[PDB]
């Protein structure tokens, strides 16, 4: 797209980028949480059991 | 090519509704301001063409051949007022991106 | 009056283009298919038993002692026919009229057919026939493809090991549920619509001509209405079994395969491309984008004009479209062996090279032709 | 001729609603009669 | 798969408009009884739908009181039997799917109840096969318990000729031909398979008396209602 | 009495029709050469068909009017 | 809804009452010149993708049919 | 590279419609090489260009009055179910009139070419089912 | 049918049918460069004709 080739776009795409991961963070946990993956809940320290 | 352009146009088949090129154009945004940026007279010819051609489309009928619209003829008025919309369309766009 | 207004305003009164065909008769079609399914299904409803030992001795007391109980199914199962040969006539329709802009509408459209399809694979199973069992379990299956939660998805939805009384009875609870989930969605989707109108078959803004619905597109309706039930009705008094399996009238045997097995005439364009696909997964994905490319549809439009009225070298990609979508429902029906297979490849390479890249090259082509590009 | 008809049973409404409801009353009669003969004609010897 | 593709055969339940013939409908289930009923079975058709089809109450009564069935529990609680009733279905000629299996040297002889709607192109598969046990051509060799009839799937039906000629008498005096008797059994099979073919054929022509007549008005309406529309005679006249 | 099933008399009126005997001479000479090949697999069922479906056909065309 | 629509002008529109018109005024005498009309407008678009459909159709179960024939010289 | 052509004879009639239509249609082409040939070397064209449009007006035409004809008579043939009968092609003929006469874009020629091409055509069908000679050898 | 429709599909066709005929074929530029390639197509062809009858 042409429009969204640009520098303030970028901008603020970067300045955007720390909150994005933090969403996909919360999500992250949340999955492994509620479908109780276990793969990656067993390696919890504390609630391991 | 300018031929097979004038057959081209026969078979795209808008002219035996008496319709212009630029009465074909979807309605965008862009087309919607170069529509909206129209001197009256010419918008009322381009409202009572469509009217004229949904009219048309409805009895599922065409005009005579002596009233269809030659390729020649047909003029293409929206295009110099429509260039200008996605001037400035794209103008504002940049100035954005910058 | 606040229950009246909404009528007047959608019903009675509605702006409606004044030169819309027969074409757009079908939705409306759609509508009354579906309240008359809901209706025969609840006819049905009130003597069918979701047991594995007594749900092809219900159908079959259905058939034989209930009044007019024969009618009532074969009403509901080529009504089910009338639905897909009405559904796939509107799919054409926003194809081919450039429909597919309003997007909204159109994504809730995609979404009732993915509905509609499930509501219809799950009434399948459920007379508990050979063909219904051996159906079921394909399909099932087919969620296996799934690369890590595969198994157990599939595992869920049978409920056990194999699919058994545990699945016919979650079959009938949703194949009872989701049709009135799709009564909701089609208030949403002519609601997306109201707030946009329909669309004219020259595809442009037909503002200037616009009459009322009462009494120029209701007796339009209403004909329509008339044509497809004299369709319905020769379709059940005449040629019940005509779109039927003869494999169904045998119970379901879990030790047996019933040899040509094959999904019903609507499914078969999903079918050929499965099986096309060498792969398990590929198969199950394509067989996905075959009903989701339909989605991404409005995103491929590149043209300055809505319909394809005046636009004939992407009429010609359309009939080709039609075409070997017909070659598809063909081939599933073919069993597997030369050279049924080669063309089922070709054909769904075919089918997603048109919708993804020959009609957006054609329509900037036709731009360029009348000067606009 | 009709306008006689219209002026008396098909110009008021509710005239026009009483003709078509007692039509279709008779209606039915005559439809059945004349459907069955027709039917069983055509598999005459076969019935029963 | 491949396999022999039965001809079409001028039936009379094929008309459009054509209901079963009754008289062969009664000479099939004479056929059945004396012949297919001892091992095929008919869960699903009780006597009482032969009333009405080629059969009165009191003949079915009749049919119904020539067999025996078992009648739940004694007042002792001791499992007894019964005169057939008209409420009775036709007999198990095996209790269990097994026996039919033991004694049919492991073919199972199916429900013929559906057996024309289950088959595909039955009734005509139906004839083939009762009338298509040919002897097996060079090159292929069938195992005891096995013919090859090129109709069934795989040419080795378990089941031997049924149908010898004049294997039964039919009361009517028809001569009982194996082909008048296939052709008979064919009809009855398919009449189980859809009792209500005759009802259902006339509701046919009725409906397409009344779409002949609604259908051509509906459309008078509508032109009505739409000519208005389609008379409009658009017309532009600018101030100029 | 031989009851007459009028199936078998139309069944050889079929079999002089032509299809039929050039299916058939196919039929003889597939069998020979089965026969001929003491130790093989080449059935006659495809030639077999072939014949059974053309006679079955010219059967199926005229045998309903012999039946009552 | 029925107003504000749109802004047309000078656009005269004359009608009659439809008990005032006939009901079907030629039709057949122009429908027939103008269904023919239509169809030769539409029919190289349409016909020639299933007319090659036809001829796949028929290729494919011949082809099939060859296919499945056996061939005496396989077994020798 | 003729026994090509001849192969559409061989088969039953009606049978492989495939291969009858494409013989048919290739008949028509070199027909409408060798037809537009005369016709350019003859009345000429003015451009180069010109002249190889000619050639394939005339080419696709012929070609496409060989495709109908193969397609129509084969298609009548199975449809009719009648393998050997003179009227398939009389058919398949007509058709290849009403071809031509569209590519003409003449409804006169086509009733011209209907008869008369069909007629053409259905002789050649009895011309093969009664064994009649053309250029004949002297045999005297 | 008698007039019209008798003359103009019998008699008169064919009187056409031929007409239009003799134009094509004797409207000739009459210069040798043409006519003389038509004998080069003639030997083409009657070279085949042999050849393919061989
Ligand atoms: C051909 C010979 C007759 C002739 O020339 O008729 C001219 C006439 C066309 O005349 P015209 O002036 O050129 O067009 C104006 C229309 O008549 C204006 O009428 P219309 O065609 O717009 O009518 C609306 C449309 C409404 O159609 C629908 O609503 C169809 C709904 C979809 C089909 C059913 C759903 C299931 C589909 C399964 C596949 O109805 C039709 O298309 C025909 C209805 C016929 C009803 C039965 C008559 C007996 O031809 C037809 O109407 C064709 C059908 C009748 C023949
Ligand atoms: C060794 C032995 C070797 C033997 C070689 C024999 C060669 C015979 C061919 C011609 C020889 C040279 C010659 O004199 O031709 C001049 C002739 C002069 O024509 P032209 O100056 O190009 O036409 C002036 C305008 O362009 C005319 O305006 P136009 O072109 O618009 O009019 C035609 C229009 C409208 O057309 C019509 O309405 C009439 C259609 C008539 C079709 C059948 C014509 C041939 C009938 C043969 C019998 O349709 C078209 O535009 C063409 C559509 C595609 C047609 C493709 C037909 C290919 C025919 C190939 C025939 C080969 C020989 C057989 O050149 C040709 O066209 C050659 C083919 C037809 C010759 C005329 C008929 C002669 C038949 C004598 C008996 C031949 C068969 C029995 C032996
Ligand atoms: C199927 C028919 C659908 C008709 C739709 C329509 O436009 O309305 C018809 C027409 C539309 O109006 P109309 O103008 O076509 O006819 C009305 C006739 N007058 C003027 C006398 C009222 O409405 C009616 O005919 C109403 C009839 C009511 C009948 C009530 C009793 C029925 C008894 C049945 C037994
Ligand atoms: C079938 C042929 C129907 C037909 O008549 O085709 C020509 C028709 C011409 O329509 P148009 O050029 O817009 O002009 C109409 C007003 N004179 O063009 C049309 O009729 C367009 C019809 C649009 C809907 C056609 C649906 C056909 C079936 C499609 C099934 C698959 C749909 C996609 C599934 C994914
Ligand atoms: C060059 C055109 C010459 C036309 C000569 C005819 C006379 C014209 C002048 C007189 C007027 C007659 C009536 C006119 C009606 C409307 C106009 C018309 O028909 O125009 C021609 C039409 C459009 O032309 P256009 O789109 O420009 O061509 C591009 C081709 N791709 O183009 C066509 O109709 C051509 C359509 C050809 C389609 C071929 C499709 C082949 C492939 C099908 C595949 C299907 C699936 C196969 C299986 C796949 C999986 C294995
Ligand atoms: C009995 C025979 C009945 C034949 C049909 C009788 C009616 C014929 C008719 O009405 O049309 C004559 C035809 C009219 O054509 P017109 O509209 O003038 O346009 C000419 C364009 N070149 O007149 C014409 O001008 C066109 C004449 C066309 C002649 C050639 C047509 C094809 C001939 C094929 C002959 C056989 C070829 C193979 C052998
Ligand atoms: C079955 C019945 C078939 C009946 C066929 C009848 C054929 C003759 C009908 C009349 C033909 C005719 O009158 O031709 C006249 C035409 C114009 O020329 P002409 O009239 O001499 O001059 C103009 C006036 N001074 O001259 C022409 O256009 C050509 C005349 C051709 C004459 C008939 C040739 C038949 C050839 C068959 C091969
Ligand atoms: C009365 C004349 C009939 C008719 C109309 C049929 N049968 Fe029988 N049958 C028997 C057995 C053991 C089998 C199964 C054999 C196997 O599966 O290998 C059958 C099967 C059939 C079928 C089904 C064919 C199919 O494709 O599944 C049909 C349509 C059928 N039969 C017709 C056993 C018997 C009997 C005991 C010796 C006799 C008597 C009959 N059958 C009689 C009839
Ligand atoms: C809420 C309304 C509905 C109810 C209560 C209902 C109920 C039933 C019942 C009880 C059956 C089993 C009886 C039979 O075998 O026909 C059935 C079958 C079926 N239903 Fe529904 N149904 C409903 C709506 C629908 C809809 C909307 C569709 C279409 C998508 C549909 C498609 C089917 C199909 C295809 C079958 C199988 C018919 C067959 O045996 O061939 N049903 N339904
Ligand atoms: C569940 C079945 C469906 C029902 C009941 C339904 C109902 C309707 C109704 C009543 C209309 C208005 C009348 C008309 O224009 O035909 C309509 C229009 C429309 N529908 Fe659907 N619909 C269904 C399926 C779909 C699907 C699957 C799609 C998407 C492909 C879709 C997209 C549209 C579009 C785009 C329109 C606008 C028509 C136009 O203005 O051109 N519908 N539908
Ligand atoms: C004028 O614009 C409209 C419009 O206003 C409306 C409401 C409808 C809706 C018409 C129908 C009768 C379809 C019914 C739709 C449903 C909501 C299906 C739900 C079914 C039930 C069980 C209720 C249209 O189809 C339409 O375009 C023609």
């Amino acid at each position: 797209l042409s429009r969204f080739l640009g520098p303030r776009y970028r901008e603020l795409a970067r300045n955007w980028i720390p909150t994005a991961g933090m969403w996909g963070t919360v999500g992250a946990v949340g999955l492994v949480w509620a479908t109780d993956w276990r793969l990656i809940l067993d390696w919890v320290p504390y609630i391991n059991g | 090519l300018d031929g097979f352009r004038k057959w081209y146009y026969n078979a795209a088949g808008f002219n035996k509704l008496g319709l212009m090129r630029d009465d074909t154009l979807h309605e965008t945004e862009d087309v919607k301001e170069a529509i909206r940026r129209l001197p009256e007279d010419l918008y009322n010819d381009r409202m009572f063409r469509i009217k004229r051609a949904l009219d048309l489309t409805m009895r599922h009928q065409i005009l005579p051949k002596d009233q269809w619209t030659k390729y020649e003829e047909d003029k293409f008025y929206l295009e110099p007022y429509l260039k200008e919309v996605i001037r400035e369309r794209k103008e504002r766009e940049e100035w954005a991106k910058k | 009056h606040p229950l009246f207004k909404i009528i007047n305003h959608s019903f009675i009164d509605l702006p409606a283009p004044s030169n819309i065909s027969s074409w757009w008769n079908f939705g409306s079609l759609l509508g009354v298919c579906l309240m008359v399914q809901i209706i025969t299904g609840l006819f049905l409803a009130m003597h069918y038993t979701s047991d594995t030992m007594t749900a092809f001795s219900s159908v079959t007391h259905i058939c034989r002692d209930v009044n007019y109980g024969w009618l009532i199914r074969y009403m509901h199962a080529n009504g089910a026919s009338m639905f897909f040969i009405c559904l796939f006539l509107h799919v054409g329709r926003g194809l081919y009229y450039g429909s597919y802009t309003f997007m909204e509408t159109w994504n809730i459209g995609v979404l009732l057919l993915f509905a509609v399809m499930a509501t219809a694979f799950m009434g399948y199973v459920l007379p508990w026939g050979q063909m219904s069992f051996w159906g079921a379990t394909v399909i099932t299956n087919l969620l296996s493809a799934i690369p890590y939660i595969g198994t157990t998805l599939v595992e869920w939805i049978w409920g056990g090991f194999s699919v058994d009384k545990a699945t016919l009875t979650r079959f009938f609870a949703f194949h009872f549920i989701l049709p009135f989930i799709i009564a909701a969605l089609a208030i949403v989707h002519l609601l997306f619509l109201h707030e946009t109108g329909s669309n004219n078959p020259t595809g442009l803004n037909s503002d200037a001509d616009k009459i009322p619905f009462h009494p120029y597109y209701t007796i339009k309706d209403i004909l329509g209405i008339l044509i497809m039930f004299l369709i319905l009705m020769t379709l059940v008094l005449f040629f019940p079994d005509m779109l039927g399996d003869p494999d169904n009238y045998m119970p379901a045997n879990p030790l047996n395969t019933p040899p040509h097995i094959k999904p019903e005439w609507y499914f078969l364009f999903a079918y050929a491309i499965l099986r096309s696909i060498p792969n398990k997964l590929g198969g199950v994905l394509a067989l996905i984008l075959s009903i989701l490319i339909l989605a991404l549809m409005p995103f491929l439009h590149t043209s300055k004009q809505r319909s394809l009225m005046f636009r004939p070298i992407t009429q010609i990609l359309y009939w080709i479209l039609v075409a070997n979508l017909l070659i598809l429902t063909w081939i599933g029906g073919q069993p597997v062996e030369h050279p049924f297979i080669i063309i089922g490849q070709l054909a769904s390479i075919s089918y997603f090279s048109i919708i993804l890249i020959l009609m957006p090259i054609s329509g900037i082509i036709e731009d360029k032709m009348l000067k606009l590009y | 001729i009709p306008s006689r008809l219209y002026s008396l049973l098909f110009r008021r409404t509710s005239t026009f609603a009483l003709t078509i409801a007692v039509g279709a009353l008779f209606f039915e009669r005559a439809f059945d009669q004349g459907a069955d003969a027709i039917y069983e004609h055509i598999n005459e010897g076969k019935l029963w | 798969d491949l396999e022999l593709h039965p001809p079409s055969y001028p039936w009379s339940h094929r008309g459009l408009l054509s209901s079963l013939d009754h008289t062969s409908i009664r000479r099939g289930f004479q056929v059945y009884k004396q012949v297919c009923s001892s091992c095929h079975s008919m869960d699903y058709v009780a006597y009482r739908h032969l009333v009405g089809v080629c059969y009165t109450e009191e003949e079915a009564k009749a049919l119904a009181e020539e067999v025996e069935v078992q009648d739940g529990p004694n007042d002792d609680g001791e499992m007894f039997m019964r005169p057939g009733k008209l409420s009775d279905y036709f007999p198990k000629p095996y209790p269990n799917p097994e026996a039919a299996r033991a004694a049919n040297n492991g073919a199972l002889p199916p429900d013929l109840s559906y057996i024309v709607r289950a088959r595909h192109g039955g009734e005509d598969y139906v004839f083939s096969l009762l009338t298509g046990y040919c002897e097996p051509p060079t090159g292929v060799s069938l195992r005891e318990g096995l013919y090859f009839n090129p109709y069934f799937p795989g040419q080795a039906i378990g089941m031997a000729p049924p149908i010898y000629t004049e294997v039964l008498e039919y009361d009517d005096g028809t001569p009982a031909t194996m082909s008048q008797v296939a052709k008979d059994v064919a009809t009855f099979l398919r009449w189980a398979s859809e009792p209500e073919h005759d009802h259902r054929k006339r509701m046919g022509l009725k409906m397409l008396l009344m779409m002949g007549l609604l259908l051509p008005l509906t459309y008078a309406m509508k032109r009505h209602k739409w000519s208005v529309l389609k008379s409009r005679k658009l017309a532009y006249r600018p101030p100029k | 009495e031989e009851l007459v099933d009028p199936l078998t008399t139309v069944r050889e009126h079929c079999e002089q029709l032509e299809k039929c005997v050039k299916a058939r001479e196919r039929l003889e000479l597939c069998d020979n050469r089965v026969s001929s090949r003491s130790q093989t697999e080449e059935d006659c069922t495809e030639e077999l068909f072939d014949f059974l479906h053309a006679r079955d056909h010219c059967v199926a065309h005229k045998l309903f009017k012999n039946l009552k | 809804e029925f107003g504000n629509l749109a802004r047309i002008r000078h656009v005269i529109s004359y009608s009659l009452s439809p008990f005032e018109q006939r009901a079907f005024p030629s039709y057949f005498s122009k429908g027939i010149p103008n269904v023919l009309r239509r169809t030769r407008e539409r029919i190289l678009r349409v016909a020639p993708p299933f007319v090659v459909v036809y001829l796949i159709y028929t290729w494919g179960n011949q082809e099939f049919e060859q296919s499945k024939r056996k061939n005496p010289a396989m077994y020798e | 590279v003729k026994r090509f052509f001849e192969s559409y004879h061989e088969v039953p009639d009606g049978t492989q419609c495939h291969r009858k239509t494409y013989i048919t249609t290739a008949l028509g082409g070199i027909c409408g090489i060798i037809g537009s040939a005369y016709s350019v070397s003859l009345n000429p064209a003015d451009s180069t260009l010109e002249a190889v449009a000619r050639v394939g007006r005339y080419t696709f035409t012929a070609a496409a009055i060989g495709a109908m004809f193969g397609l129509t008579t084969c298609v009548s043939a199975q449809v009719r179910e009648k393998p050997d009968d003179p009227l398939n092609y009389f058919i398949g003929g007509c058709a290849g009139g009403l071809t031509l006469g569209a590519r003409t874009h003449s409804y006169g020629t086509a009733a011209m070419g209907c008869v008369y091409m069909g007629t053409a055509a259905a002789l050649f069908k009895i011309g093969k089912l009664e064994g009649w000679e053309l250029f004949p050898t002297p045999k005297v | 049918l008698d007039l019209i429709w008798l003359e103009k599909t019998i008699p008169k066709s064919t009187s056409t049918l031929h007409t239009n005929m003799t134009t094509l074929t004797t409207n000739q530029k009459g210069l040798i460069k043409l006519y003389f390639m038509s004998f080069l197509i003639n030997i083409i062809l009657i070279i085949i004709l042999y050849s393919i009858n061989l």
